[PDB]
């Protein structure tokens, strides 16, 4: 359908919130050493932010949407206490599952999931799908295109810092000042798709 | 002074250990050579620029006022009573004579600023002065607009020098294009000077529109140079006679250098072939799929393959080796990413009209993830145990 | 004593020596009523989480931390978004999702869950306040040199005058955009570890 | 005004579902269950705790703690057990003192290790033997200025087995200790004056560990002797606090006992009979005078050797009653010592300076075949660093270079 | 066991800080509402020459001069109700009271066009001297809104304002420059056949000229952007049966 | 397997004429102590004593025994040591011919003896030193057995000896070699030779393939890829023909074979042959007045891969089968880098030597610029025919990485090999020496 491959193309590529809108850099520039080692955590990050989407989404329009439980009352400010929450508990519960029922897959996700516990570029894009009011059948298509665009992100900084062990950076910027001036070349570099529509 | 002699000879010495014999080919040969490649392209846009100026300039003025005019700017101020006249048919020693006026003063800012910038970090650092700023330099001076002034060029040539290449510890070391960082400086923070259609030409107080923006506001039928007033047709644009840039024209001026690198190993043809096939199949695409709307996307690849900044782009600031992959079936997949993005931004992309430098820059940062691929399914094979 | 506050400014600086709290950062900085904005809303808010969490700190049950700790600096940063929107709601409107992703800067986080879980209050309110400030302190030099640059004023108040009224300047246009502050933040990292050079990475 | 109460009921409500389900899966999924370690391959007892907590912090509750000299901290970086169960996960925080060849038999750091499941240890037999006892000082004689000779007498005459260059564990209570009632001879009480040494004291509050290595050796049982370093802070720093165990060692007075324990094995002679050269620094002599006498009295093996040692002057000379009777006793083992600035009353005649410049002008640079011999250094950076540079510019390995250092 | 330890605590907790939160979020609501009036309340006034400086004089000669009205699109008549509080934003979001546009109907790229909207009436009495109309489009980068001030004669206009575009500042972003907004003034909307004849003109509208008005220096989506919007709005199916209403009178 | 289609064999002048003369006279012999890679020193004679033909010399101390023989009889005259003490070579002066003898079997016996016995009388005859393993290059340790033995019957070195006109004249002493070979295995013998016809062993254990094309499809690094991948659990054996040969007379007349042949060629030879000697001569003696006026440095083995023979180091390698001469490149050029060279020499079109076919270069000793950071050009893609990506490997190998060059097959190579990528590299690297480095960094941290 247009709308629902238009919704995701546009998420992959165009916002990408690793570098467009610029969250989750705190783990963006810490995380990022090896190829096979942030390619696990953008498979945590998908997994995490297509299921913490559509639970918010449905709790969002049914329980603190104005009028919809009572009319006449709304519950507009606590609407970040139920999204971190709901993220946390869910995070919780896919870690001690994962070490729980299917141990050989905690090595490759349940490890990394206690970093992005919380992170910004979750709480962003539940922020925004609650600001833009998306209903169900997109926001879960929205949510997916958000975590698989951080996992590309992510694995191309990756590959990038790998491409590097040939450089010879100044003593001083060593490590944190370059992964900073790579990052803003990368946006400097993403920078293409600013104007399209979608 | 006498301190050249280091880089007009050879050092003359010998080797020391395991391969006793060495190839005759190296870096400062390389970066030479491609150094005279651009010179088929360059004296043919210095030459365009100059008649575009002649043209749009006795189109408008006449009379005193043009006296006025060429009276004015030290351009016409010097070609005047250096061996030339301003009038309408004029040749070469007034065209050419303009072109140079415009070009030699950017070069010879970015060249000095750029030079003092890596002569100041070699010397930090106790190198020996590196032979990879001569490509850049030109390569930069010669994909910027005419009426652009120096100290704009001076900051762009800065920025790609010391945040793009200079930093990650010089040549071969970077890993991002740093003349097209440079320019990407200019483009992004003075759109006023670097994009639209006061800058293209270099005639005074003269209005006339980027050859490609045109077929984004009107049909193929409104490819009109208003430079004395006629059509620009394929062949016009090839041989390159239309407005624009000081180097990014005459397509066929360039192919006939490029083709000499090209077959000589410099430059790899992979990358070519890629990128040619993926443009011609996404512009195919496009224009089986067609839309009344979006004039662009009925242009065919027989006609992207010459409008704009496209032969020039795909010739030289693509086959970058520093910066492309260096896997042998990497190298097909850089190409034709690099195709797809040149006609998508665009096509689709009614912000900008020019695509090229914002293509390049984007699959830069893609080139080594296709590294990464092949190399995990060339160990993938190994551990195997089939070679 | 007085001498200890100073220390995340430049000897333990947070988003200098160590990775937390780059996203408000490199998003806020197009001004500079903004930053100076954002920066005293992190440093009350971390300072009164960490002053809350170390009092609390012999009771609460590690089985379930987080929820509890982010319960307590939730009920804090819900409380300071409805100051902003009833008393700077135009300075609001600008940071938009940002004020509230203060839930998740993780300053916040990283002090909460290092010090105060094993600190005195009153050491720990401190500690708070010292780490605002340092973060405090790129913010503000990041947001002068890019609002100076990008429209020729500083707090919404003309310095240099625009070419639009026959100025001496011309406003860079890169500046207001975001990779801006990525290189701004690069040589400010270059010259905090080369001014203060212990803190030089390791080669391998 | 009606919507406040609302509201709180609302989140109150949102929260204990929130935490609800939390619990409703920790109390349906993790195991909780019995975890047995395995102190040695089939062993005769075994060790059941909780998950979570650290595996030698767990085990040193039961017993057989291992010879790490940080407590669980992971500062000492050696302690160093295998488990070949239990899980094969290399911790990338081991990597920084274990290796990618070891590591394929199962060795671990213990201190890295966090229990989840069940696993076997298979230390060696011998580390099963440590336990404790108490001794009194019976001589502490000042044998120079910042060392002292200190005789204990273990109880019940007990001969603890052990191998030369092994260390004991001893322990220390809080204390406050001047150091103007130590046992210092007039002459050295000089050089103590000459930066009023006395003056100093230390405040400490805490239990204090350290490991200490026995001067005699292994045929010698009944009585072990130590030498202890001075304890100063340095006086470029006066306010950095003074050697704590150390401190209390040598205000330790004769006939009052302490705690020893651990007599853990390192530093062992090789098995060859090769040509050996020892070398020797500060407090390095008593495990020097150990392994000397070792071979010598109880192995009786045929072997040819020299000790070479560096004193500041003829003050600093002690044990040359043993060592000039033994030279002449046997034409195995020479002995051979230079005085950096003696005294004008020292009446020296010899080598003077360093050790190594004098090492390389008397033995080594004329030897036939110094790559084929044995090297052994116990003494102070300042030593050490230039006598293995001498060494590798000489031409031999890390294979027969063996070193070690007393804390410091 | 943990379980009793952690539900009391949390309960606790709970209820400890729900009640400061809800007091400060119910406590604070006026002074949101009523702040939120004030970014628009400066740009009506200036855009109608009643300067007003602070907020408090701006919502007291509000309250004197300015009388919100509503209208309806089809047939240029008034309707009942109140437009203090009507959203004419979400009013493009419901269908109940939106219709979504087709190829010939999208001139100004919304999509979108509310069944009823909102107009200004500013007085000097019981009587109208001029009104502001809220008319919205899209540019290139995003949607801009703005405020055209007519006077009675339906023909004339007296000021514009945009009070927020979000476009890249200096050339696509001017419609702010206050040289570039005193061209307005004195610009006619319609011509004799009736027809909107606003145009703006690239490279300077000649002297004088009583349709032209600057186009932006170097943006040309942008004014292309700004005239679909004026030819959209001025059109049959904007705000014309309205300036129909307004030429014969009775404002 | 049988074909090639990379690599340029280098086109140099004064290739040798493949017909076998008489060569000079022998005084010093040595025995190089650097080329064995990871032997430490241990010997067991001082400067002055007196030795015999096969006995002990020096022994290692790293691998358990793998005893060093002297190749003639006569006495120790000099022992040059090296910086650090590091052993360089042991001079020994010719005189007598005392020799130490050993067991002798007949032609049928010699494919059903007992590896322990056959591997006994090697080892104590020190011919043990030949074979090298594949994924180090160092002599395998007294006991270890592996089941690929490659023998090297093809030699497509620049100017190098053809083993189809020494294998002929010996004849069936590479056969008694082969079958000897044949029950040292436990697996199969894999001999590598061109399209011609060799001496043929009727023990099915060992195998015959064709190999032919470019330079690299004649060492046992290459010959390993198509036939038999080395990995860590899986090492193989390799050891050229003149060794099989000294093999086959060993078990086949009781005493050891010491008899080389050296291709004495170079730009600078006055008359290029097949010169007969013992292993090991001094070069200096060896190439007297065999050189035209000029300065010259005599280079042991291979062109590629050669270690260069100024003084102590002026002695025939153990593993080099050929001698070379080049002529020493000191001058200075103006503009030489971009004056259009016609006699120039280069991989890539950019001179005018690819135009003239055949044509023939007299190289010297140039590096032709400075140090330079490698960009690349994908120069090496042209050159390297095994089943890898090597633009990125020798990044990996500058770089000091370990880890990851073991990943993408550093293993399965040596210097033997990389020489050829060092030569075409425009950086003017030394990726030869670098992968020494790495390959001793992964053996010890192993
Ligand atoms: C295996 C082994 C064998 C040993 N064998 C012997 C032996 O045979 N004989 C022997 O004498 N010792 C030996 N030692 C050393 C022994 O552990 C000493 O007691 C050691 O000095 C620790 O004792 P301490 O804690 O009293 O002193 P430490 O405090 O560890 O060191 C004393 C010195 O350090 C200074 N110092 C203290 N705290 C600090 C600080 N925070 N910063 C800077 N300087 C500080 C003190 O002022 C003083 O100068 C051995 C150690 C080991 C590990
Ligand atoms: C970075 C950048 C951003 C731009 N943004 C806008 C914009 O937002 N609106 C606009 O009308 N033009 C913008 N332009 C300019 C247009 O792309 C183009 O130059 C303009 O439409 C000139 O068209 P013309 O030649 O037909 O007059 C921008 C240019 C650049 C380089
Ligand atoms: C074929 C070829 C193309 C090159 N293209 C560019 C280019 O587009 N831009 C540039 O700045 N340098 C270019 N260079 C110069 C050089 O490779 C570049 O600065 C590298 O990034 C340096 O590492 C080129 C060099 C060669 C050989
Ligand atoms: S990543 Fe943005 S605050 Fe942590
Ligand atoms: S306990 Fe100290 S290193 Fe592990
Ligand atoms: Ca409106």
């Amino acid at each position: 359908m247009e709308h629902y491959i238009s919704l995701l193309v546009k998420s992959i590529f165009i916002e990408n919130m690793a570098l467009s809108f610029f969250l989750g850099m705190c783990t963006f520039l810490a995380v990022s050493k090896k190829v096979k080692t942030s390619f696990g955590l953008g498979i945590a990050v998908i997994v995490v932010l297509t299921i913490s989407v559509p639970v918010n989404n449905l709790v969002y329009n049914l329980v603190l949407k104005p009028d919809a439980l009572v009319e006449g009352v709304d519950l507009s400010f606590l609407n970040f206490i139920t999204f971190i929450g709901v993220i946390a508990a869910l995070v919780q519960i896919l870690e001690m599952i994962l070490d729980r029922f299917f141990p050989p897959l905690y090595n490759a996700l349940g490890i990394f999931l206690p970093l992005i516990t919380v992170n910004c570029a979750i709480f962003g894009g539940v922020s925004f799908m609650v600001q833009r009011d998306y209903s169900f059948a997109e926001s879960v298509v929205y949510g997916f295109g958000s975590g698989v665009g951080w996992m590309l992100a992510i694995v191309a900084l990756a590959g990038i810092r790998e491409k590097m062990k040939y450089s010879d950076v100044p003593p001083g910027l060593r490590g944190l000042g370059i992964t900073f001036i790579t990052a803003g070349l990368m946006a400097l570099g993403f920078m293409s798709f600013s104007g399209v529509q979608l | 002074y006498e301190a050249a002699a280091t880089l007009f000879y050879t050092p003359g010495l010998v080797t020391k250990r395991s391969s006793h014999v060495r190839d005759s080919v190296d870096l400062k040969r390389i970066m030479i050579m491609v150094w005279l490649a651009v010179f088929p392209a360059m004296f043919w846009g210095m030459y365009n620029a100059g008649g575009q100026a002649i043209a749009a300039l006795n189109h408008l003025y006449s009379g005193d006022q043009l006296a006025a005019i060429v009276a004015g700017n030290w351009h016409y101020w010097l070609t005047e009573m250096l061996g030339g006249t301003m009038s309408s048919d004029a040749g070469w020693g007034s065209k050419m004579l303009l072109g140079a006026t415009y070009f030699l003063p950017i070069y010879a800012t970015v060249f000095i600023v750029g030079g003092f910038w890596e002569v100041l970090f070699c010397m930090v650092r106790k190198h020996e002065v590196n032979e990879g700023f001569f490509v850049t330099s030109i390569l930069f001076a010669l994909i910027v607009p005419p009426t652009l002034p120096l100290w704009q060029a001076a900051l762009g040539i800065t920025f790609g020098v010391v945040v793009a290449k200079e930093v990650f510890g010089g040549t071969g070391r970077n890993f991002l294009n740093p003349a097209l960082a440079g320019r990407a400086f200019l483009f992004f923070a003075y759109p006023a000077q670097i994009s639209g259609d006061l800058v293209w030409t270099a005639a005074d107080g003269y209005s006339g529109a980027y050859a490609l923006s045109q077929w984004a506001q009107g049909g193929a039928g409104a490819l009109i140079n208003n430079a004395t007033g006629q059509t620009i047709t394929w062949m016009d644009a090839f041989i390159g006679n239309i407005p624009g840039s000081i180097g990014e024209v005459s397509t066929l001026a360039l192919m006939i250098g490029a083709a000499f690198i090209v077959y000589m190993g410099i430059a790899s043809w992979r990358i070519i072939g890629g990128v040619m096939i993926g443009m011609i199949l996404l512009s195919t695409l496009f224009n089986v799929i067609g839309s009344d709307t979006n004039a662009m996307f009925n242009m065919p690849w027989h006609w992207h393959l010459v409008l704009g900044g496209f032969a020039f782009g795909m010739f030289f600031m693509a086959t970058d080796p520093v910066s492309a992959s260096f896997t042998n079936s990497g190298k097909w997949a850089y190409g034709i990413l690099i195709g797809v993005m040149c006609v998508l931004i665009r096509v689709v992309n009614p912000a900008y009209p020019e695509g090229m430098m914002l293509a390049i820059l984007f699959a830069n940062l893609f080139a080594p993830l296709f590294d990464h691929v092949v190399v995990e399914r060339n160990i993938k094979r190994r551990l195997a145990r089939y070679g | 004593l007085k001498k200890s506050v100073l220390a995340p400014v430049l000897d333990n600086n947070p988003i200098a020596l160590q990775v937390l709290g780059v996203c408000s950062a490199l998003a806020v900085t197009t001004k500079l009523e903004t930053a100076f904005v954002m920066t005293l809303a992190v440093m009350f808010v971390t300072a009164l989480s960490n002053f809350f969490v170390s009092l609390i700190r012999n009771h609460i049950p590690n089985s379930v931390r987080i929820i509890v700790q982010m319960a307590i600096i939730a009920s804090l940063v819900i409380v300071v978004d409805q100051i902003l929107k009833a008393y700077l709601y135009d300075i609001s409107k600008q940071l938009s999702v940002f004020v509230g992703l203060i839930i998740t800067n993780c300053i916040v986080m990283g002090r909460a869950e290092a010090f105060a879980m094993k600190s005195e209050p009153i050491p720990s309110f401190i500690d708070g306040i010292g780490n605002g400030l340092g973060y405090g302190f790129v913010l503000m030099t990041v947001g002068f040199f890019r609002e100076l640059l990008g429209s020729g004023k500083l707090f919404g108040l003309e310095v240099l005058p625009l070419i639009s009224n026959g100025g001496w300047y011309q406003p860079n246009g890169l500046m207001l955009l975001a990779p801006s502050a990525f290189f701004l933040i690069g040589f400010m990292i270059w010259a905090i570890r080369t001014f203060k050079p212990e803190q030089v990475e390791a080669k391998e | 005004m009606s919507t406040i109460i609302f509201g709180v009921v609302m989140f109150t409500l949102i929260i204990l579902a929130l935490v609800l389900v939390i619990l409703f899966a920790k109390s349906k999924l993790v195991p909780t269950g019995d975890i047995t370690i395995s102190i040695n391959g089939d062993p005769e007892k075994a060790i059941v705790t909780q998950p979570g907590g650290k595996l030698l912090t767990a085990l040193a509750g039961a017993g057989v703690f291992v010879s790490s000299a940080c407590g669980g901290g992971g500062s000492c970086g050696q302690c160093r057990v295998k488990i070949k169960s239990g899980g094969g996960d290399i911790l990338p925080t081991e990597l920084d003192h274990i290796s990618k060849g070891e590591a394929r038999e199962g060795e671990r750091l213990a201190c890295q290790v966090a229990v989840k499941a069940d696993m076997d240890l298979e230390l060696p037999e011998e580390i099963f033997g440590v336990k404790k006892w108490e001794c009194t000082v019976i001589s502490n004689d000042n044998k120079a200025t910042f060392i002292k000779e200190l005789k204990l007498a273990i109880p019940d005459g007990e001969s603890v087995p052990f191998r030369a260059g092994g260390y004991i564990q001893i322990e220390a209570p809080a204390h406050h200790v001047k150091y103007a009632d130590f046992d210092v001879p007039e002459k050295y009480r000089g050089d103590w004056d000459k930066f009023n040494l006395f003056r100093y004291e230390s405040k400490v509050d805490e239990p204090i560990i350290r490991a200490y290595s026995m001067a005699n050796y292994p045929e010698e049982f009944g009585i072990i002797m130590l030498n202890v370093r001075i304890a100063t802070p340095p006086p470029n720093n006066p306010n950095v606090p003074p050697g704590q165990m150390s401190s209390y060692i040598w205000s330790l007075k004769a006939g009052d006992k302490c705690t020893i324990s651990g007599p853990f094995g390192e530093f062992f002679a090789k098995d060859t009979d090769a040509e050996m050269v020892f070398i020797g620094g500060g407090a390095g002599m008593a495990p020097m005078r150990s392994h000397i006498f070792d071979q010598l009295k109880r192995l009786k093996s045929k072997r040819k050797m020299s000790y070479w040692y560096g004193a500041r002057s003829k003050r600093e000379m002690f044990y040359v009653e043993d060592f000039d009777g033994l030279a002449a006793e046997n034409d195995n083992f020479v002995w051979h010592c230079a005085l950096s600035d003696p005294q004008p009353e020292d009446n020296w005649t010899g080598y003077t300076g360093f050790i190594h410049n004098v090492l390389y002008e008397n033995y080594l640079k004329d030897h036939e075949a110094p790559e084929d011999c044995e090297y052994y250094m116990c003494g102070p950076p300042m030593m050490n660093a230039a006598v293995i540079n001498m060494l590798k510019n000489l031409g031999v390995e890390e294979e027969n270079i063996l070193l070690d250092d007393f804390g410091g | 066991d943990s379980i009793k330890k952690t539900l009391f605590v949390v309960i606790a907790l709970s209820l400890v800080c729900s009640i400061i939160v809800s007091a400060a979020a119910v406590g604070l609501r006026d002074k949101q509402k009523e702040n939120a009036a004030l970014d628009k309340q400066s740009k009506i006034l200036q855009v109608a020459g009643i300067e007003a400086k602070g907020s408090k004089q701006i919502v007291e000669l509000f309250n004197k001069s300015i009388e919100p009205r509503l209208v309806d699109f089809n047939t240029g008549d008034f309707v009942e109700g109140d437009a203090a509080n009507y959203d004419q934003r979400k009013a493009a979001k419901e269908a109940s009271e939106s219709i979504k546009l087709t190829a010939e109907q999208d001139k100004a790229k919304i999509q979108r066009r509310a069944n009823v909207g909102v107009v200004y009436l500013v007085k000097d009495g019981d009587k109208t001297s001029k009104v502001i109309l809220p008319v919205h489009g899209n540019g290139l980068w995003s949607m801009m809104y703005a405020f055209v001030a007519v006077e009675t004669d339906g023909n004339t206009v007296s000021g514009l304002t945009y009070y927020e575009q979000g476009e890249t500042p200096g050339l696509g972003g001017e419609v702010e420059n206050p040289a570039w907004r005193a061209q307005w003034v004195g610009k006619k909307l319609f011509d004799e056949n009736h027809k909107p004849a606003i145009k703006i003109v690239k490279g300077g509208a000649p002297q004088g000229s009583e349709h032209g008005v600057d186009g932006l220096s170097g943006a040309t989506l942008t004014s292309n952007g700004v005239q679909n919007t004026f030819d959209f709005w001025l059109g049959d199916m904007g705000f014309g049966p309205f300036l129909t209403k307004v030429r014969d009178g009775g404002l | 397997m049988i074909t090639i289609k990379k690599g340029l064999d280098l086109p140099i002048a004064g290739t040798p004429s493949q017909v076998i003369s008489d060569g000079k006279a022998i005084k010093k012999v040595a025995l190089l102590g650097e080329e064995y890679v990871g032997m430490r020193p241990t010997m067991h004679v001082r400067v002055g004593d007196e030795v015999k033909k096969a006995q002990i010399l020096f022994e290692d101390k790293k691998n358990p025994g793998v005893k060093f023989t002297s190749p003639v009889s006569g006495k120790v005259v000099e022992i040059n040591r090296g910086a650090k003490r590091v052993l360089q070579s042991v001079v020994i002066e010719v005189a007598g011919d005392d020799q130490v003898t050993f067991d002798k079997f007949e032609a049928n016996q010699l494919a059903s003896l007992n590896r322990d016995a056959i591997k006994t009388q090697l080892v104590e005859s020190g011919l043990w030193t030949a074979f090298r393993t594949r994924p180090f290059s160092k002599v395998p340790a007294i006991d270890s057995t592996s089941e690929a033995i490659f023998v090297t019957a093809m030699d497509t070195n620049p100017l190098a000896a053809e083993p189809t006109v020494v294998i002929n004249e010996q004849s069936e002493a590479f056969v008694a070699g082969l079958d000897v070979l044949s029950a040292l295995t436990t697996g199969k013998v894999y001999v590598c030779k061109k399209g011609t016809s060799l001496p043929r062993s009727q023990q099915p254990n060992v195998e015959e393939h064709v190999f032919d094309g470019p330079h690299p499809a004649g060492l046992a690094g290459t010959h390993m890829h198509f036939l038999y991948p080395v990995s860590a659990d899986h090492v193989a054996w390799s050891i050229n023909y003149q060794d099989v040969i000294a093999v086959g007379q060993l078990f086949l007349t009781g005493e050891l074979y010491t008899q080389r042949v050296v291709s004495l060629a170079g730009p600078v030879v006055n008359k290029p042959r097949l010169v007969r000697t013992v292993m090991g001569a001094s070069l200096e003696q060896l190439v007297d007045s065999e050189i035209m006026p000029g300065e010259v440095r005599i280079i042991s083995g291979s062109v590629l891969s050669g270690t260069k023979a100024t003084g102590p180091h002026a002695y025939l390698g153990r593993y080099h089968l050929q001698v070379s001469v080049l002529r020493e490149g000191r001058d200075k050029e103006l503009f030489g880098w971009a004056m259009p060279g016609k006699n120039k020499f280069s991989v890539t079109r950019s001179f005018l030597g690819h135009l003239f076919k055949g044509q023939v270069y007299n190289m010297t000793t140039t590096t032709n610029g400075s140090d330079r950071s490698m960009v690349p050009i994908g120069n090496y893609e042209k050159v390297m025919p095994l089943d890898m990506e090597p633009t990125l490997l020798l990044r990996d190998l500058c770089a000091g990485d370990s880890d990851s060059a073991v990943r993408l097959g550093a293993l399965e190579l040596d210097e033997e090999d990389l020489a050829l990528c060092t030569f075409v590299c425009p950086g003017k690297y030394e990726y030869g020496q670098l992968l020494r480095e790495c390959l001793d960094k992964i053996e010890k941290e192993g």
